[PDB]
RNA sequence: GCUAAACCUAGCCCCAAACCCACUCCACCUUACUACCAGACAACCUUAGCCAAACCAUUUACCCAAAUAAAGUAUAGGCGAUAGAAAUUGAAACCUGGCGCAAUAGAUAUAGUACCGCAAGGGAAAGAUGAAAAAUUAUAACCAAGCAUAAUAUAGCAAGGACUAACCCCUAUACCUUCUGCAUAAUGAAUUAACUAGAAAUAACUUUGCAAGGAGAGCCAAAGCUAAGACCCCCGAAACCAGACGAGCUACCUAAGAACAGCUAAAAGAGCACACCCGUCUAUGUAGCAAAAUAGUGGGAAGAUUUAUAGGUAGAGGCGACAAACCUA
RNA sequence: CCUCCGCAUAAGCCUGCGUCAGAUUAAAACACUGAACUGACAAUUAACAGCCCAAUAUCUACAAUCAACCAACAAGUCAUUAUUACCCUCACUGUCAACCCAACACAGGCAUGCUCAUAAGGAAAGGUUAAAAAAAGUAAAAGGAACUCGGCAAAUCUUACCCC
RNA sequence: UCUCUUACUUUUAACCAGUGAAAUUGACCUGCCCGUGAAGAGGCGGGCAUAACACAGCAAGACGAGAAGACCCUAUGGAGCU
């Protein structure tokens, strides 16, 4: 858990057990090339090698095999307004190598789009819009600048 | 979804996170606070879609709908009542589709109309001995009902169908709490057979 | 001697009162027509009281 | 602005506002007793009234104290009522 | 260019107003209110000149005295200063000695 | 992000289990043991002469032989009374400030109406 | 001139700097003698889940769910809701002693057990 | 017609009244924002000085108990500049305001933020549409210096007398300040917009009111007393004192380190000579690459050498192979 | 064509020429699109280096310089035992860049290891003409200091004397 | 170095294209000789000269530009030292 203080362990005493825990961490599609079986994570700060292992094998029942975290420095270039700077915040990512020869790939979440409900809040004015457009665009270039609107 | 806003900022018939309404006032921007009638949360009368009448305007006389109300403004927007003329579709080349938006009346210029001779009437917050709170007409005297709008979540409850992540009705309300003088720690290490045997020691708190 | 222009502005309108609201735009018209009139080929033709 | 209570007024304040209101009340007084000394270095004035010279009219006088100073070994031990000058 | 170039918006003045109309009422009541009061107990203003004209240097001198012992820190070490200047200034400075 | 509020229901479903919980751990003290915050603390003074609510910190050894917490200074020592005059005369200029201001925007409301 | 107003983070110092400092993340053991850190194992939480197996609760509920009034639990409640039919159905049969208050769930104090309330032993 | 110009309103100032604030979870005296271990050290101290006495050496109001009066009296004082009481008298409880400021004004403030310095510390600038911007429309144009529309015409403080005509003709030694005296080749100024410099007493004059009495206690009075009007500038030093901040440059020292190719090595605070340290001479540069450089030419280069890191000595002083040298240009 | 540079470690800064989009504008001393940039996205993964030691007594005279002769002065840069206590193990942090101090994309300053000219790293010329003056070079008939305060500068190598 | 300078290259330089400063500026439609004048005149007196305007050089003058002379004197102005 994070932003709770930490029983002090004296010696010979019982075992530190986190009950409801703080931690929500982040699968993340890696930047770079990887092998089959590391697995991207972006945990908070407060999360130790230790403590993904046990969480991952706790709640996910996934086998863990290794664990390689790292500090990432967020960027503080940018400027306001007023020139204070904004800090894009610093963040801990992890890398877990899953254990039983199993492998991963990120997936594809976004494609692809296969739909065509009736619209009338949003499309019917889309069909307003496309209409009017089909319609309008008959300009001539042998007019010559009148226009098109009178019979006569 | 929880931004602050700068302490004099313009509302302007965007929402106020929009992409038009950060084209308009950006944080950047310092102009002169509108001077705004101050009025109580229990004096306030109209509602988002009852039926008022215009009372001075472009068409003053007609009746119609209110669609939105701005309170940090006093405005309401009557549907298609008072109303310019604006293209939508914009472009270098082309522009058309010629649509009619409308304008916002301010809490004074506009009046709520009783259902029983559908005139312009003054009302007032006659509270019922009877528990509730409700309007009541002042010339007529005849009760105002806040009408039925549909809600702000998106949703109506009637014809809602429950997804394969939404718990159903008899188990959101099923008492399973036995009140008793455990935590909730020591409770759940009991029901799952946990079990330390040995002491936690004296510890220097200061 | 640090200062920079203003006005990044657009010139074309856009569909933001779908990209959340719950106020719909009140149209008074319609895009075109139902079904087109076709007259008759002959109407000049035909363009006394009738045959 | 200006402050409702003067300055000097503010430790009598603290003495009423909070746990120094639940001292017993007769440490308080003894606290706001505030009494004078008797004369150490210099020597007091006998009347109220001293006819003085040059002119033969009375005149009222007063005698005001030495402002002594007393460094922490005056409370280490008994000293007299005498300190540094 | 200094000048505005639209007319202000018209300032408009209530003559009859609340505090216009009974001004000067409750004024002259020493003299036909048989000199229970004096006219300037009803003059409200700062604690310490309330009746009194003074000057720039006794002015700051009455309201050290008078107040000086409940003000703000910058405010009497501002007062402190003027005092000391206007001294400076009144009995050393100037023409006509 | 096809639905973003799903996140946000997430997120107060779990405050609003998480409030649940601390509540009842909450009554449960004061049953047990009649006092509120199970960080154990007092009001202490420290070096600047500001009051604060110093919080424990669950050490090994008691206070009187720790080197650490013997060089931590909470108390006034004189010299701080008179900034101390100063800030609540700054507190006291601000909340003038705006008291006045909230005079003069009520009269500019009952002036336009 | 240094930069004073970017906090000072385990980047930033030399060598020695780096590395004292940490980032926030709980120690589970200690240094010995030779530069070895040793892992104590109960010191490192361990995470306690449950089956979550034949579990009927989701997280979200349905709209059809009516609604109630909130109403925070307090003590006086927790008190009457837990002890108070004991005690009074002890004290009708008038075996009520006000001596011995353990065997209605009091404890007189918490120095016994593991999870004692006021200093917190427990977690979260 | 471009640059431009214009806006009211954020807020602020002076008073009255009233005594005013501070833990959501975690972290914060060690290198503050650091979960976790054995010397326990600890605060109480007359201000000084600029300045006036036309120098200056005793001296020079500032001190925290409401007003008015006694009273600027008794007193003190290189008896001089000036300082200055006391006995005594009495001091009508309640009202939310402005012949105050309006973006060069008013708090420095949109802000103690940007920016500068190692540190104490210093410390800004600005915004303007509309009922609707989910109305981007066509207006609204007119006004400082600066330019363009639209360069020039023999001769001359730039103009005046004029004239049928711009020039041609006759007359004419720019302004302020300091001066016996300035066109002076004596100072100040490119221009425009905004801002920027006469504060008060005793005694006299005038106008009312009352009158041997005047004044809303006190004070004056052999026509006086009360009230009002009217009247005494700004910027600029080298300096002095008090308290904080500085040895990351530099002067010296302490702790534990690092570097010095090659040849002759007489043995060596030795010789030639690299890397490195320093800077004898010349040339360029002088708003430069550089608020002390570049190129050539030079001295040392196994030592009293150079240098990486940390710490220490600070101004009535530190340090100094004494240059009155250095102590953040 | 130049290289008197470069690759790393330490110190310092803190995302500061990686991808996409904008390039209508904006800083490029001009432009392409990128060192004098806007928004979004993604990286630096420890074995390298930091972060250490349970006590009470007790012990520690024979430098380094290939350490082997010889020879020294300024006299030096490295060590344990006895008893008790002790059987858990790999947690945390730095890892990017064309970068630091000099108001700057500054012919300035910057500690160590490595190859002492390279397997690294880069471009003195925007285009045209061949005026005057100026700066840096190369060459010169005869004389060789006759110039100048002074052989200053340059060229060749160069003797003797005096003051301090 | 000089008698006594000369030739060539580069930088510089002139033109073209891009970006683009600084000191200075009372206003100028800004000539020569003699004399005068606060004693050294482009602006005064007497004569002479005189269509307008670019560009590159030189430094005789504008008592030329930067630094309220650093030399001399005064201040009942400072400071260091003996
Ligand atoms: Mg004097
Ligand atoms: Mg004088
Ligand atoms: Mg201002
Ligand atoms: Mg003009
Ligand atoms: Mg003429
Ligand atoms: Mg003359
Ligand atoms: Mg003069
Ligand atoms: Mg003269
Ligand atoms: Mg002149
Ligand atoms: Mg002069
Ligand atoms: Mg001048
Ligand atoms: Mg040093
Ligand atoms: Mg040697
Ligand atoms: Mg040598
Ligand atoms: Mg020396
Ligand atoms: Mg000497
Ligand atoms: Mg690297
Ligand atoms: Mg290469
Ligand atoms: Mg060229
Ligand atoms: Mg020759
Ligand atoms: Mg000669
Ligand atoms: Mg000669
Ligand atoms: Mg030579
Ligand atoms: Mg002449
Ligand atoms: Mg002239
Ligand atoms: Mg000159
Ligand atoms: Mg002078
Ligand atoms: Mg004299
Ligand atoms: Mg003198
Ligand atoms: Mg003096
Ligand atoms: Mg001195």
């Amino acid at each position: 858990a994070r932003n709770v203080v930490y029983p002090l362990y004296r010696l010979g005493g019982p075992q530190l057990r986190v009950f409801r825990t703080n931690f929500f961490i982040q699968l993340v599609r890696p930047g770079v090339a990887q092998p089959e079986d590391t697995v991207q994570f972006r945990i908070p700060m407060e999360m130790t090698r230790v403590d993904l292992r046990n969480y991952l094998e706790g709640i996910y029942n996934v086998p863990v095999a290794a664990v390689r975290t790292r500090v990432q420095h967020g960027s503080n270039k940018r400027r306001d307004h007023r020139n204070v700077r904004i800090k894009k915040p610093d963040y801990k990512v992890a890398y877990v190598q899953l254990a039983h020869g199993q492998t991963f790939t990120f997936p594809d979440l976004f494609p692809e789009k296969d739909e065509s409900p009736e619209g009338s809040a949003a499309d019917d004015l889309y069909s307003m819009l496309e209409e009017e457009r089909q319609q309008r665009q008959s300009s001539d270039p042998r007019r010559g600048g009148v226009p098109s609107w009178f019979g006569l | 979804s929880k931004v602050t806003l700068p302490p004099h900022y313009r509302y302007g018939m965007s929402p106020p996170g929009s992409v038009a309404d950060k084209r308009k006032n950006p944080p950047w921007i310092r102009r002169r606070p509108v001077v705004v009638e101050p009025i109580s949360d229990e004096d306030w009368y109209l509602f988002c879609g009852d039926t008022v009448e215009i009372l001075e305007g472009k068409d003053a006389g007609k009746q119609g709908k209110v669609v939105q109300v701005i309170r940090q403004r006093n405005w309401v927007v009557v549907g298609g009542l008072n109303t310019h003329y604006r293209y939508i579709g914009k472009t270098m080349d082309y522009r058309g589709t010629m649509i009619p938006s409308e304008a916002p009346l301010l809490h004074r210029q506009v009046k709520l109309v009783d259902p029983m001779d559908r005139k312009p009437t003054e009302i007032e917050w006659r509270f019922t001995e009877a528990g509730e709170r409700v309007r009541v007409s002042t010339r007529s005297g005849r009760i105002i009902p806040k009408p039925e709008f549909p809600r702000a979540d998106g949703i109506v409850p009637e014809t809602w169908i429950d997804g394969p992540k939404d718990t159903s009705v008899e188990d959101a309300l099923e008492r399973t709490y036995v009140p008793c003088l455990k935590t909730l720690q020591e409770e759940v290490m009991e029901a799952m057979g946990i079990k330390e045997t040995r002491k936690y020691k004296k510890v220097y708190w200061y | 001697t640090e200062k920079e222009f203003m006005q990044h502005a657009r010139k074309a309108g856009l569909v933001i009162p779908p990209e959340k609201s719950d106020r719909s735009i009140h149209l008074a018209c319609t895009a075109g027509i139902f079904d087109a009139y076709v007259p008759p080929e002959g109407d000049a033709r035909i363009s006394s009281l009738s045959k | 602005p200006l402050h409702k209570y003067p300055v000097w007024l503010w430790k009598r304040l603290q003495l009423r506002e909070g746990i120094c209101s639940r001292l017993p009340g007769h440490y308080l007084r003894s606290l706001e007793e505030e009494r004078t000394p008797t004369p150490v270095h210099y020597r007091p004035h006998g009347a109220k009234f001293k006819i003085n010279p040059k002119n033969g009219q009375r005149e009222r006088v007063e005698d005001v104290p030495i402002p002594i100073y007393f460094p922490p070994e005056s409370q280490r031990g008994l000293w007299g009522g005498e300190g540094w000058i | 260019i200094g000048i505005r170039l639209t007319l202000p918006p018209p300032k408009v003045v209530d003559r009859w107003n609340e505090k216009r109309a009974m001004f000067g009422v409750y004024d002259n009541i020493g003299i036909l209110g048989n000199f229970e009061k004096h006219p300037k107990e009803l003059i409200r203003g700062p604690i310490w000149l309330r009746g009194w004209k003074g000057n720039e240097l006794q002015r700051c001198i009455r309201k050290r005295k008078m107040v000086g012992s409940r003000m703000f820190a910058d405010d009497l070490h501002n007062l402190n200063k003027r005092i000391r200047y206007l001294y400076k200034h009144f009995n050393r400075h100037g023409k006509f000695r | 992000m096809p639905s973003p509020e799903r996140l946000d229901k997430v997120v107060d479903s779990m405050d609003a289990l998480d409030k649940v919980v601390q509540e009842r751990e909450d009554a449960l003290r004061l049953l047990q043991t009649g006092q509120e915050r199970a960080r154990p603390g007092a009001w202490r003074r420290d070096i600047f002469g500001r009051i604060i609510w110093h919080k424990f910190k669950q050490w090994v050894i008691p206070w009187h032989l720790n080197k650490r917490y013997n060089r931590k200074r909470f108390f006034a020592l004189p010299y701080v009374d008179h900034f101390l005059r100063l800030e609540r005369e700054k507190r006291a200029r601000i909340k003038a400030r705006k008291e006045n201001l909230e005079r003069k925007k009520a009269k500019i409301l009952l002036k336009k109406f | 001139g240094a930069d004073r107003m970017s906090k000072w983070t385990s980047k930033r110092g030399p060598r020695s700097f780096r590395g004292r400092k940490g980032r926030g993340a709980k120690g589970i053991g200690f240094l010995t003698s030779g530069w070895r850190f040793v892992q104590i194992k109960e010191m490192v939480p361990e995470f306690v889940v449950p089956d979550l197996t034949g579990f009927k609760l989701k997280p979200y509920v349905s709209y059809l769910a009516p609604e109630s009034e909130e109403t925070p639990l307090t003590a006086a409640q927790l008190f009457s809701e837990a002890v108070a039919p004991a005690i009074e159905k002890d004290f009708k049969d008038g075996t009520f002693d006000p001596d011995n208050l353990e065997k209605y769930g009091f404890e007189p104090t918490q120095e016994g057990k593991l999870f004692q309330l006021y200093p917190r032993n427990f977690l979260r």
